[PDB]
RNA sequence: GGCCAGCAUCAGUUUUGGUGGCAGGAUAAAUCCAUAGGAAUGUAGCUUGCCUCGGUAAGUAUUAUAGCCUGUG
RNA sequence: AGAACUGGCGAUGCGGGAUGAACCGAACGUAGAGUUAAGGUGCCGGAAUACACGCUCAUCAGACACCACAAAAGGUGUUAGUUCAUCUAGACAGCCGGACGGUGGCCAUGGAAGUCGGAAUCCGCUAAGGAGUGUGUAACAACUCACCGGCCGAAUGAACUA
RNA sequence: AACUGGCUUGUG
RNA sequence: UUUGCUCCACACAAUAUAGAUGGAUACGAAUAAGGCGUCCUUGUGGCGUCGCUGAACCAUAGCAGGCUAGCAACGGUGCACUUGGCGGAAAGGCCUUGGGUGCUUGCUGGCGAAUUGCAAUGUCAUUUUGCGUGGGGAUAAAUCAUUUGUAUACGACUUAGA
């Protein structure tokens, strides 16, 4: 529909994301992602601990270099679950991989550009509550993923340039309601709302 | 932590039909001692 | 599957200085009437000795509900053959229909008893006019006075893969 | 809650429970009690002694005190008009509200009435209550009686119960050797105060029957004439 | 039992506020404020007027409506600390060496210095954090005596600091030595 | 100001009162009312007036209104319509916003091309006049 | 007069929708109309308390200033 | 282990079972269209992130073919049951009081007072209070239950199964 | 030249 | 440079497209909560209102978009300039000033289209490159050989050399 989606990733679940995307992409939507620190995996922090851990402990016992890459960092986590979803080995696989950017925080251009959820993988439907879940900057920042504090930093940047913008944005639509519904009660309005605008 | 080793949950199929043909002997027995 | 009530009576069959014996009556759930026959003769050769081929059977009806709509508390004895020895069990319901009832039993009792309709036996349904000599709990806390609750953390239920609109529940 | 409870503490005691066989039994033996005797008394009594009961019933044996639980003494006696066992009793099972606690004679009212003023007997504090006399404890060794007769023939109390001095009666007390010392004098309490259950449990510890004990009584009522009494004496 | 609905109720006096939106809440009173957040327990709170509030939970598993309990009482904990405040009491023994016991103040940090403790060198500070003062005894020997608002913190200072003093490898037995708590009251006295 | 300022947690209830409308069924877009509570998910309603039948249904193939009526328990069908149509919610809910913009939707998807471009044309003619209003004041 | 295709009508095969007329069951059961009786998670009304002066509390009250359940038709 | 019967494989491919001698389905000429079996439908992977009742939240669950081997049981995790017990004539939790006299019962001992310890099991008043659970001091004392009773008023508890 | 069939482990 | 490199214009050529064919239309936090507006004592304030799908908002007629006439308005939009800001996370864009230049379906007129023959993607977008056309721009380093030796299996590496 778009020719470019770009997700935002907070309040979202990997696998239920991760399934919708790869099919998304096998079908060719181009597809980029965003503030993945601020993922969910189900869960207590501690079975996710364990986990990442025994995936650490992998690894090519006659050359520790060419085997299974313990890959830290948040978006790459993401895309190695998509990369176990995809048929990697394969051009099919590969031209779509090449149809997604997996991001941390929000880079530009994209924060000046839309951003989406996905219904079907969120948490906050998805989860019984009193049910936990796990930050992935938490996670991540705890098995080595050094950069952590500086994301949230440009983040805070963003934010208030965001929310400047959106004192505009309210400000211009408030005119325009204004504006609008003193020039309804013309005929021609009437005759609108007669066919349903 | 050491994150130590796991046992698998994997088929095996050695003892599948291993438990089949075991299961077969359990129940041979039980008909031999049910009569009683 | 979505289940029926039936009526069902086996007259066994006439022998000669003893014809037309006393027509036993069973009242038997199911989704149909074949199975309900079939069950009608499971019953029958456990509780007295007959076989299909000395019997016979003499009608099957729906046994419609008098007064669907009347929401009705029900208690019904049971007895169920489990991997152990037989054992019996008492269920209440608020409910609309006896049916109905035994359909949510019968998935409740699948649920935490791993329980199949092959092995389950019903005894008897009974309804329940007055209040207050219900046993159990579960259904007598939607007994009383002013009710009110609510349904929280509502979810809806989209066709569509995205949404643009960071969505909520209400509350 | 199938799980994750308490477990209550078992026992091989030898006492076992009552039930409504003890209930229902005094139940039928106040009401044989009722047309048998004659003069009623109805006894508030909140602090008791099992000793003074005792006393008392030895001293009056044509007498009988009975005491049990409140509610079945009420229906015993009957609760309503309609219901009763005689008449005009309800009016009295009305008023009968605190630890009671009956007598069933055929004696004098006069002796009785005075009796109970005449008999006063030494207690202790049971607060919600005053108690006619202070304390300070002075900055030295403690003692039993805490200060009460002189400090060559008093004892000193004994080292086990001062981890209880410290956690129950919230009082600094530091041990040097054997016997027991404080550093500061303690005052316990005043006069015109209404004595705190600390307060009381530590003139208990020192063993204190400071307070007066006398039985008061509300009412009494007579079969014969088959009428109500009200009184009112302490 | 999946009990539908649970409930309980908690009690504001005349002088105290309390302003609670979504699950955060201030509870305001003469002696001060606190704040607490509960966004992890998800349940419902409503005025009905004004000495009487009421928590809730709505379809309830058995961990659910334990915490409400819980809730209920650690709100009360905090209205006890503004309208009385919490007052908790210890004492520091020794048999041989008198423990040195003092305040400082490193940057703003309030720490509690202990030395000569069994006759060692080492100098231990514990931090004081926010919202509680300290007093040593005055005309009362070997005690110290906290008071604060925060309950939690004047509990945790202290656990800390009979938890600091936790000797190593000796007969519990013979070494009696050590700092303690005398009791835990409030601070008012009278009410 | 030294009072305490929670604020009520409006919630949509379930009770017998509640007015309900049905977004999957046979019905799916009608209305009807309660009148019984059987558990936590399942209740019994009746609406007569748009047509529904009385039936048991599954909460999660309705939505509540905020709207309710007082109503007792157990109600035959006469009884809650002869109750409904003297609490006037058809005029409530038409009235209500949420029923212009499934109004909105049903008229636009019974629409014709003809009318598309008619609104297209009054559309612009509108805009031509608001964005003369602004850029002005 | 070769190659690729398209439209219509027809046939075999077959998938998917609309719609009408019929029969059956307890000649559906129910709703709905009337009627009789009953009772409460007790509607009006009555009594007592508070009083924020109308909402509780406990009694009363079987339709009344709501209604329900059952039986028959 | 031995016999007897029967079916599969052997000469035989195909779909599924992640792969496969033994499993599940299935009558092989080439092609088209249709419908299905066994198995499955989050993605790989064609197919419902379908509907719906329940239970589960594992500090390496389970997705198992199943009775089957560790195995009979432990477990203050959890849901549903069974059989018994209690009760506004006041259940359970609790807070408060009593919880006695003969009696410090007999030897036993330096000391043994309900509790270092052997054996006894009384009556008295009793609402109830044992020849006496547990802390205890050198004994004694003091405290606690088990037992009743006062405030509260509401349902609760033992055992067992699944 | 190294688990028939989860083999082996602390308790006659 | 037999004018070689480069910035920019238009003519043609090839050259392909993991696949445009109205718009990637901007808050954040929470969801047992919030947003939007308004008022006030400006706060976790009050008051009203909304969601319950984007099934929307914007854009949208003219030969794949012409030639023309006006009417109403001084608003919108495009092109190339030009003033001044903003943004570093991969900014590579977003605002904004001025006028010029068109078009304006806000409304009413007039002309044309045919014949692609009942439809055939009926081609209109972007990446890359070269030849030419004509206005600008600027004038290198590396390597081999030699030599060194802090390095050196030969390569490599590190030094000096008009």
């Amino acid at each position: 529909v778009e020719p470019v989606v770009v997700i935002d990733g907070k309040g979202h679940l990997v696998g239920r994301l991760a399934s919708v995307v790869a099919k998304q992409l096998l079908n060719g939507q181009k597809i980029v992602v965003v503030r993945a620190e601020e993922l969910n995996i189900s869960g207590e922090f501690f079975r996710n601990k364990l986990k990442y851990h025994d995936f650490l402990r992998k690894a090519t016992a006659f050359n520790k270099t060419r085997g299974p890459f313990h890959f830290r960092a948040p978006s790459r986590i993401f895309y190695k679950a998509l990369r176990g979803m995809v048929s990697h080995k394969t051009a099919r696989g590969k031209a779509a991989l090449e149809r997604l950017k997996v991001f941390e925080g929000i880079p530009p251009p994209y924060d000046k550009k839309k951003r989406v959820v996905v219904p079907q993988a969120l948490r906050v439907l998805r989860l019984k509550p009193g049910r936990k879940y796990t930050t992935l900057g938490k996670l991540s920042t705890s098995v080595g993923w050094k950069y952590e504090d500086v994301v949230a930093k440009l983040e805070a940047k963003r934010k208030v340039s965001s929310a400047e913008y959106y004192a505009k944005k309210r400000a211009f639509t408030k005119k325009v309601a204004s504006a609008n519904a003193t020039a309804a009660e013309s005929d021609v309005a009437k005759q609108l709302a007669a066919l349903g605008y | 932590m050491r994150v130590r080793k796991r046992q698998s949950r994997r088929t095996s199929t050695k003892l599948k039909e291993g438990i089949k043909k075991k299961a077969s002997a359990h129940r041979k027995k039980e008909k031999k001692m049910a009569k009683k | 599957a979505h289940f029926k009530e039936y009526q069902v009576i086996g007259r066994r069959l006439p022998t000669e200085s003893v014809p037309e014996p006393k027509l036993f009556r069973m009242r038997i759930f199911a989704s149909n009437e074949v199975i309900a026959k079939s069950r009608y003769w499971y019953f029958l050769q456990k509780l007295h000795k007959v076989k299909k081929a000395s019997g016979e059977i003499v009608s099957i009806n729906q046994i419609n509900e008098a007064h669907p709509t009347k929401v009705k508390n029900f208690g019904v004895w049971v007895r169920y053959d489990s991997r152990s020895g037989t054992h019996n069990m008492y269920k209440e319901i608020r409910d609309v229909s006896r049916v109905a009832a035994v359909e949510t039993l019968y998935q409740d009792m699948a649920a935490r008893h791993r329980a199949r309709f092959r092995s389950i036996h019903i005894l008897k349904v009974a309804e329940i006019e007055k209040t207050a000599d219900v046993k159990r709990q579960y259904v007598k806390q939607f007994l009383t006075k002013d009710l009110k609750f609510p349904l929280p953390h509502r979810v809806q239920k989209s066709t569509k893969t995205f949404s643009y609109k960071r969505p909520s529940t209400f509350y | 809650m199938p799980r994750s409870k308490r477990s209550k503490l078992v026992t091989l005691a030898q006492t076992d429970k009552k039930g409504r066989e003890n209930k229902e039994r005094i139940f039928d033996e106040v009401r044989e009690a009722l047309d048998t005797y004659r003069y009623v008394w109805v006894l508030h009594l909140d602090d008791v002694r099992t000793p003074v009961l005792q006393e008392i019933r030895t001293s009056w044996a044509g007498s009988k005190l009975i005491m049990g639980k409140r509610k079945v003494l009420q229906k015993a006696l009957g609760e309503k008009r309609e219901e009763e066992y005689k008449e005009n009793l309800y009016q009295l099972s009305k008023l009968c509200s605190g630890v009671t606690g009956l007598l069933f004679t055929d004696e004098d009212v006069n002796t009785v009435k005075e009796y109970f003023k005449s008999y006063v007997r030494s207690d202790y504090s049971r607060p919600n209550t005053k108690a006619p006399l202070t304390f300070t404890i002075p900055e030295g060794i403690v003692y039993s009686r805490g200060g009460q007769i002189p400090a060559e023939e008093d004892v000193p109390m004994i080292h086990s119960l001062e981890p209880t001095m410290r956690n129950k009666f919230e009082i600094p007390t530091k041990i040097k050797a054997g016997k027991i010392t404080i550093d500061s004098p303690y005052l316990v309490c005043t006069e015109g105060e209404k004595l705190d259950v600390r307060q009381a449990l530590i003139l208990k510890q020192f063993g204190i029957a400071a307070s007066e004990f006398k039985v008061k009584v509300s009412a009494y009522y007579d079969n014969d004439s088959s009428t109500v009494e009200s009184t009112n004496i302490n | 039992m999946k009990y539908i609905q649970t409930e309980q109720q908690i009690e504001v006096p005349e002088g105290v506020t309390v302003s609670i939106k979504s699950r955060i809440v201030k509870v305001v009173g003469p002696r001060g404020t606190l704040t607490k957040n509960l966004k992890h327990i998800d349940v419902t709170f409503t005025k009905v007027n004004n000495q009487l509030i009421k928590v809730a939970v709505h379809n309830g598993g058995r961990k659910h409506v334990a915490a409400l309990r819980t809730v209920k009482s650690l709100v009360d904990n905090m209205i006890t600390g503004v309208t009385k405040g919490y007052k908790y009491k210890m004492r520091y023994v020794y048999a041989h060496f008198p423990i040195n016991v003092n305040i400082v103040e490193k940057d703003g940090a309030k720490f509690i210095e202990v030395r000569n403790f069994l006759g060692d060198k080492k100098i231990r500070n514990v931090p004081v954090r926010d919202g509680v003062t300290i007093e040593f005894s005055t005309n009362v020997k070997d005690e110290i005596v906290l008071s604060g608002n925060s309950v939690e913190d004047v509990s945790q200072n202290a656990a800390d600091l009979q938890q600091i003093c936790r000797v190593r490898n000796k007969d519990i037995r013979k070494f009696l030595d050590g700092i303690y708590v005398s009791h835990k009251g409030f601070i008012t006295e009278d009410l | 100001s030294t009072d305490s300022i929670v604020k009520a947690s409006n919630w949509r209830l379930v009770e017998v009162g509640r007015v309900v409308l049905i977004k999957k069924g046979q019905s799916a877009g009608k209305l009807a009312a309660i009148v019984e509570i059987i558990d936590q998910k399942k209740v019994l309603i009746d609406g007569p007036k748009a047509g529904v039948p009385r039936q048991a249904i599954n909460l999660g193939q309705v939505v509540l209104t905020p709207l309710t009526f007082a109503l007792p328990r157990g109600a035959r069908t006469a009884t809650v319509s002869k109750k409904w149509a003297a609490a006037a919610v058809c005029e409530k809910w038409a009235a209500s916003s949420w029923a212009k913009k499934i109004a909105q939707r049903e008229r636009r998807a019974a629409l014709t091309d003809f009318e598309r471009f008619q609104v297209m044309v009054l559309r612009k003619q509108k805009r031509y006049t608001v964005k003369k209003a602004l850029a002005k004041a």
